[PDB]
């Protein structure tokens, strides 16, 4: 299982920190990612943290978001700064294998207002 | 190993030594076919295409 | 007296040449943000062939969809969707994007270790 938490109501310009606890499933040799899905729209890749702890981010997410992992707990986090209404979405964690996303959780709701 | 340039070589890259036909250079390193050289005139160093030069 | 200078000596791309050339283009602002195309990359690869002698067989990227990472460790550009984001990777429009971390992190090899044996 992949169970994310941290979601809530945020004012424009505010911050939020998301967290995922991962079960199964060999974690340490897994590339991990956070994605998000707005209503009606298509899921959008947001951040990636690689097996050897290397990171990458979408454009819309810049120098605002930060993805990190902690190997002792089978856990991955997403720090989100300077939030905007268009960041509103359900955010979920996933395992990336090659070009595809192997596993993914149901996610946690982030709602940003102004 | 002193060498002279058979042709002009202009490179936009900082790691290369640009030169003109005639310019003499000292070879510091025969590292394949791209050699590290130093210009006698300016003392600037850089890589050079070995087929652009001939031994003296 | 033949007035054309010879082709500079030929050689295969290395980590360090890719790093060096990536950084040159970064300083010049040469590729950043440019929409990728087969022809543009060919001009890029042939310019490196002509000026430096590298066989133009090195500038390959992971298959996507989404960001395409360089197979050649040392090359510090990746291709990023500019109209994100599609299911068919062949329909995604990409731009070159410099990424300093690609000098230290072989992203392609971590996502696609099968390419490396």
């Amino acid at each position: 299982q992949l169970v994310e938490s941290g979601g809530g109501l945020v004012q424009a310009g505010g911050s939020l920190r998301l967290f995922c606890a991962a079960s199964g499933f060999t974690f340490g040799t897994s590339n991990m990612a956070w994605l998000r899905q707005a209503p009606g729209k298509r899921r959008e890749w947001v951040a990636l943290i690689t097996i050897s702890g290397y990171t990458d981010y979408a454009d819309s997410v810049k120098d605002r978001f930060t993805i990190s992992r902690d190997n002792a707990k089978n856990t991955v986090s997403l720090q989100m700064n300077s939030l905007k209404p268009e960041d509103t979405a359900i955010y979920f964690c996933a395992r990336r294998v090659g070009s595809e996303y192997d596993l993914w959780g149901q996610g946690t709701q982030v709602t940003v207002s102004s | 190993i002193i060498v002279v340039a058979l042709y002009d070589y202009y490179s936009p890259f900082s790691w290369d030594l640009s030169f003109q036909k005639g310019d003499q250079m000292v070879v510091l390193e025969e590292s394949g076919e791209w050699w590290k050289a130093r210009s006698l005139a300016t003392r600037k160093e850089g890589y050079i295409p070995s087929n652009y030069v001939a031994r003296v | 007296g033949f007035p054309v200078r010879p082709q500079v000596p030929l050689r295969p791309m290395t980590y360090k040449a890719a790093l060096d050339i990536s950084h040159f283009l970064k300083e010049k602002g040469g590729l950043e943000g440019l929409i990728w195309s087969q022809r543009r990359q060919e001009i890029l690869d042939l310019w490196i062939y002509h000026t430096q002698g590298y066989f133009p067989d090195w500038q390959n990227y992971t298959p996507g969809p989404g960001i395409r990472y360089p197979l050649t460790f040392g090359w510090c550009f990746k291709l990023v969707p500019v109209e994100p984001e599609k299911v068919d990777a062949e329909k995604e429009v990409l731009v070159w994007r410099f990424d300093s971390k690609l000098a230290f992190h072989h992203m392609a090899r971590e996502l696609h270790p099968e390419y490396y044996k």
